[PDB]
């Protein structure tokens, strides 16, 4: 008429009722409360490179609960702070890679950085470097500089850069060292920023093992590279942008080369574009999606959507349900609101991840909202 | 004995009463074996060499105490005794006089119950032996009370030794069961035959089964009985068996929910960590109580309340 | 009916879910007939031609409405409608397939409730069928609950005439009752061999006696048993008989001692007058109840709430 | 699991309680409240005069629980409003008589007094007024006069006046007429006003059918008169008041003439003695007085004491248990307070009957406190 109490528990708590239903409320509310006090985790630094080197202290490397690897990694992504549009692929690559995405000033490998480099990756004197310890410059040398090169080359790691003469050849190279062996990849636009990191963790999310690629393409021009035609082989494509990113043009010269037609993911603005990401049934299933990152749009200033960049491998392969990024700097958007709704299921959210300083509580609140957090 | 398990969970403070149960428990025969353990070890046995006799059954209770007495009272953080206790409540005898006579007195309390109502045209109820000059049943003079089908006192012959037992004996009763203006003769009451000793036999008695009609034949009654002592068990587990008590070094928390100022649910919650399945399998306990009629042992009406127990794992951080 | 005998008493509001649940009552076999009085004279008979046809029993609840409706809703001040009411529950079916799946799901939500512990060196409980190679009893697999004893569902040949009846059917176990490491044989337990029907029996399932486990021997035990369907009246009056409804025109004063603001016993006397044998017979049951844990119908447990009834001679005067 | 109720029932009542303790205390407070609202009257007018008709009207031809006589009567005690000294013994006469006590103005019969004598005897013109017809006028002409006495004769009422030269004669009149054949008498001193009115009660209970006789009697001569010797014969004697209303000399005197020892009951003043009627086994029996009288004291005029004189005869065949008057006009003494709290029950008292108007409403409160009502 009682249970046999634990030996080392504070209190013997006997909770009585004349009521049987303000039994029932208070234990229903117990319950509640109990399992709610847990998971709205923010992730920011004073730098955006301090919130990448947190991303990469609790995501890479670490003991956390939804770490991506708990292991020292072998191959780390490197980025320009500055320069979004060099990286702004790199996100599946340090997926697939196993690696963090690590922002860095132009000129001189940050300190922060380069601390986290070590710690990551587990670099030591008594140890044989064998040429598996690799570092991905992810950006040409007006986003990394060469003397930031020669720093990660002088501790003893193998450096590829993963550039090319614009941000078109640059996603070539960031997508070449990613797979295509599933038979599908993604397409952005030049300038399709937001896009490119609404799809970020989608592409990041392994898919029998694998990576999805993205490739940006000249969305002006009247036909893709023939780099990015034998890159694209044989296989399926999903454009992400509206027209004004990607041309109808470009659209029929995928659709030509790789012999399939290929999808189109798209809104009116950046937040849109985002909210359909979230909506498309190839990335996220109905009623399913329990756990959420939240980000800068980059409606403030373009730049700001590195902290997506370097948290979209982390939501691609967060625990066993992938993440999607909803970008929001100052407010949510309609279309986020709805998309969010109809991709929780009735019971509400599990994980709610903030990346960065200067998003509004409102967003924070809004999310927590149409959570159930 | 084990985390989770049926049984009491007495916190440090209330120590003594629950020792005194278990001790009432052996001086009464209740209780033929308590296994005791410090901690998760076993340390020493309580067991009257001859259930018969007095002296071993009071030296049983004396060296239950004398053994329990300091771990309990000092017992410190961390630290808990268990006591595996072999019961059967129907060897329970009433060992002392005032005991005995405090059942008695709770038996008397119970005289005047109608057990049946008086019969009439519509409803079926007690009549008269003998019919009326037609061959009709009239109405009897009075109710069937339990005044009337038994009287109560500790038995003749009774000593600490063999025990004080309360004891019922059945009374004689000439009315009968029917209707009024039915030709058909009256059926005759069954008195209790057995069920006749209860010595607060490990148990209380059950009112709602202890000296109770059972009808027998729906719309066409042909039998009517009244049983003797039923009882209910001091503890919600079966009249034969094993209970598990353990002492613990954790302050009580009375939440009453009807009260003025209670922890609230949230600030409970703030405070104290709780076993989710200690919690969810309480709900649904409670749900299946309310929305169905069903009881179980994880909830129970104790003192004109529901109530559910709750053993956090720690207290929260900040 | 007449004034202060058992039965229940409705208030000109309520008439109509009153005579819903006679309606219910008729449909479903609780009544076998319905006699009905305006003011103190006999006025129609209610009764299903044959209680076997579905129709005949729709037929007699709708000129149950019809000959009470106005009488009812058109009650003046003085006026009532009496309904003696020939029933018995044990012919009471559920003549809704989707009420007797209701039925046969408050049943299953049971399946999971545990009746006997497995059991352990300390503690009586379930054991194994066969003692291992040394002659020792061991621990059965899992606890006895209610999904091992018996299985539930709607009888095969039911229909809305004949009604849809839940079944129990006995299940078998292969383990016994003991204690693990002793010698003895663990005893067989005897499952239900009656009470194997339920067509919702004018009653609601008694949980706290449907399925119950009742260990006789101690120390040494020699029977364990488990109870069938044990049901229990949804009025106290008797399973069979018949019952006095009466409908008056009367305000319902719903006192509530646990709400916020209720009529104060003072103000509630300084209000109306109450008779004094109402008041005292209500309280001597009251008493008897909390002290000593007697049962009467005068007091009841109904909705997690211990009720009594007044109905005061008139108001007080000034 | 409910009971039938009438149908002239204002409500259907459902007490319902979690706790079947907080539903015992409801049901027993209403209980309390239901038993308690009902049995403290008041039998007063604007005048003693009118006092003693309002106390003939509710015990004397009147369907009250607690009258001496449902019937016409046949005898009328009549009583001078400001004489208490000359009518201070009628009330055990008024209560064998089955007889109302009135009170009269000395010179005119007060039209009220008259029509109450009327109603209480029921006088009428087709109706022969045969010999039983009989109006006893306790006191000499200087508390009702001739011109009285013949309003009455006047009528066509036989008139008979028991009186002499003084109280002591005027007693002994009063008490002859009541008769001594129980072998047992009362008696007070000549000042003894109070305590007269204290005995008037328990000299009215009727025993074996018998009222007792009360003697007044010189308290502070050597003797009792010759009269008083001869009535009192050889029975028992019980003399009311200290030895300033009754001296010591006075009580040999008796015991001298009865050849049996006479009792005393008596305090150091009149609440006192009044107490000690109370408390004096052989009138009341401890725990068994249920009924109560509450009347002025005397304090502050003697003559006040005529509303207990008139209210005395009913106290005394009050039901089957003989009320007690009490002595309060402004207050209760600590002695009076002592005896009801010994003479009430654990349980408290029944019926609570106030005569008179100056009576304060501490004493009121106080007698319903000592009685728990």
């Amino acid at each position: 008429n009682d249970t046999i109490a634990s030996q080392d528990t504070p209190a013997k708590v006997v909770i009585k009722a004349n009521k049987l239903k303000d039994l029932k409320d208070y234990v229903d509310d117990l319950k509640t409360y109990n399992n709610t006090y847990s998971n709205v985790v923010t992730v920011a630094g004073e730098d955006r490179i301090e919130t990448a080197i947190e991303l990469s202290s609790k995501y890479y490397n670490s003991d956390d609960k939804n770490a991506i690897t708990d292991k020292a990694v072998n191959d780390i992504v490197l980025v320009g702070s500055t320069s979004i549009v060099d990286g702004l692929v790199a996100s599946p690559l340090a997926s697939e890679k196993t690696a963090p995405l690590l922002l860095t000033s132009k000129d001189k490998l940050d300190s922060s950085v380069k601390s986290e480099i070590k710690r990551v990756m587990n670099l030591k004197s008594d140890t044989g470097i064998n040429t598996s310890k690799k570092v991905y410059l992810a950006g040409g040398v007006n986003s990394i500089s060469k003397d930031v090169e020669n720093e990660l080359k002088n501790m003893g790691l193998k450096v590829t850069r993963l550039s090319g003469e614009d941000r078109y050849e640059t996603s070539l190279a960031i997508a070449d060292e990613i797979g295509l062996d599933n038979d599908k990849a993604f397409v952005v636009g030049g300038t399709g920023l937001a896009d490119a990191m609404s799809i970020a963790p989608v592409a990041s999310q392994l898919k029998d093992g694998d990576a999805t690629p993205i490739v940006v393409v000249d969305g002006k021009a009247k036909e893709i590279s023939d780099d990015a035609k034998s890159f694209l082989g044989t296989s399926d494509v999903d454009i992400i942008g509206g027209k004004n990113s990607v041309s109808k043009e470009i659209e029929e010269s995928i659709d030509s080369a790789t012999g399939k037609t290929p999808d189109r993911i798209s809104g009116d603005d950046r937040q849109a574009t985002n909210a359909e990401v979230l909506k498309e049934d190839d990335y996220f299933t109905d009623g399913e999606v329990v756990n959420y990152f939240v980000a800068k749009d980059g409606s403030t200033k373009e730049d700001q959507l590195v902290d997506a960049l370097a948290a979209a491998p982390i939501a691609g392969r967060f625990k066993e349900s992938p993440a999607p990024i909803i970008l929001a700097t100052d407010t949510l958007s309609s279309d986020q609101n709805v998309a969010v709704s109809k991709a929780v299921p009735k019971d509400g959210g599990t994980n709610l991840v903030q990346v960065g300083k200067g998003i509004a509580s409102s967003v924070i609140n809004k999310m927590k909202d149409l959570l159930d957090m | 004995a084990t985390t989770g398990t049926q049984g009491y969970t007495v916190v440090k403070n209330d120590w003594k009463k629950a020792v005194k149960q278990l001790q009432d428990g052996l001086k009464d025969n209740s209780i033929g074996k308590i296994t005791v353990s410090f901690n998760d070890g076993v340390v020493g046995e309580v067991a009257p060499k001859s259930a018969n006799k007095k002296a071993d059954r009071d030296a049983a209770a004396e060296k239950l105490y004398n053994l329990v007495n300091t771990q309990l009272d000092k017992l410190g953080d961390g630290d808990y005794v268990d006591f595996s206790v072999d019961y059967n409540l129907e060897n329970k005898i009433i060992t002392n006089q005032a005991d005995a006579e405090a059942i008695v007195t709770k038996l008397n309390s119970l005289n005047e119950k109608t057990l049946i109502d008086i019969a009439t045209k519509d409803t079926f109820g007690m009549v008269s032996k003998t019919q009326d000059s037609e061959g009709k049943n009239v109405a009897a003079t009075k109710a069937l009370k339990v005044k009337d089908v038994a009287t109560f006192g500790l038995k003749s012959g009774g000593s600490e030794d063999t025990g004080y037992v309360v004891e019922m004996k059945a009374g004689a009763v000439e009315d009968k069961y029917g209707k009024v203006g039915d030709s058909t003769a009256g059926i005759a009451i069954n008195l209790p035959s057995t069920g006749l000793e209860y010595a607060g036999k490990g148990t209380t008695i059950d009112f709602n089964k202890t000296l109770k009609v059972d009808v027998t034949g729906g719309s066409t009654p042909s039998a009517v009985a009244v049983s003797g002592f039923v009882t209910k068990d001091d503890t919600d587990l079966a009249k034969s068996g094993t209970i598990n008590v353990r002492v613990i070094n954790a302050k009580e928390e009375s939440i009453d929910i009807d009260a003025s100022s209670y922890t609230s649910a949230e600030n409970l919650a703030k405070r104290y960590v709780f076993d989710p399945d200690e919690i969810s399998e309480a709900y649904k306990a409670i749900v299946a109580l309310q929305n169905d009629g069903i009881e179980s042992n994880l909830v129970q009406l104790v003192n004109g309340k529901y109530q559910v127990i709750f053993y956090p794992e720690g207290k929260r951080l900040e």
